[PDB]
């Protein structure tokens, strides 16, 4: 499939669904990786995914969606450096490569 | 416990 | 296309047509801008666009028009060798 | 300016 195609994927970049192809960055405020988006949301990576996406704590990968979860801070020291009350999402993904 | 998931 | 659609628009990434929703980002090697691509195929942003997408010498902007073009100077605004063959596109803001 | 260039089509 290197010709000329019109059904190729494409990045989702908001309202994220389970299967989008989305494109995973480092965020150095949060020292996590996070989903480029349009949204004023935060798409944090799941810690459980970065070995799946070859990532540690490099730039840049290309993901596929397996799971979002809407969460909430409930302390001001957390995991994703964020105020207490943020509320922001939680995404499991695989690499690009898995249909 | 630092964050709670509200819908899964 | 539709409004609803044209909210839920997603970057291409290869094989780009006009309308599609792009990713723009500095190549310094090239000294130019260019999408975002997993094509192996270079698609420079076109001089004339650089001010629509609010750069001076990334962005999101919308295709608007693309040309092949192929190197004629070993030296040349694009740090490609001789013979490489490319595109340029214009873009507008999204 | 597209001196270093041609157009192919």
């Amino acid at each position: 499939g290197s010709e000329f195609s019109r059904h190729s994927e494409k990045i989702a970049i908001r309202d994220f669904q389970v299967g989008d192809l989305v494109l995973i960055i480092l965020d150095e405020r949060h020292d996590n990786y996070v989903l480029f988006t349009v949204s004023p949301t935060l798409y944090f990576l799941h810690s459980e995914s970065l070995p799946a996406l070859d990532l540690k704590p490099r730039p840049w990968v290309l993901g596929k969606v397996m799971e979002k979860e809407y969460c909430q801070a409930k302390k001001a020291q957390n995991r994703f450096k964020v105020p207490l009350g943020t509320k922001f999402y939680r995404v499991k993904a695989v690499s690009w490569n898995k249909k | 416990d630092d964050i709670e998931v509200i819908v899964d």
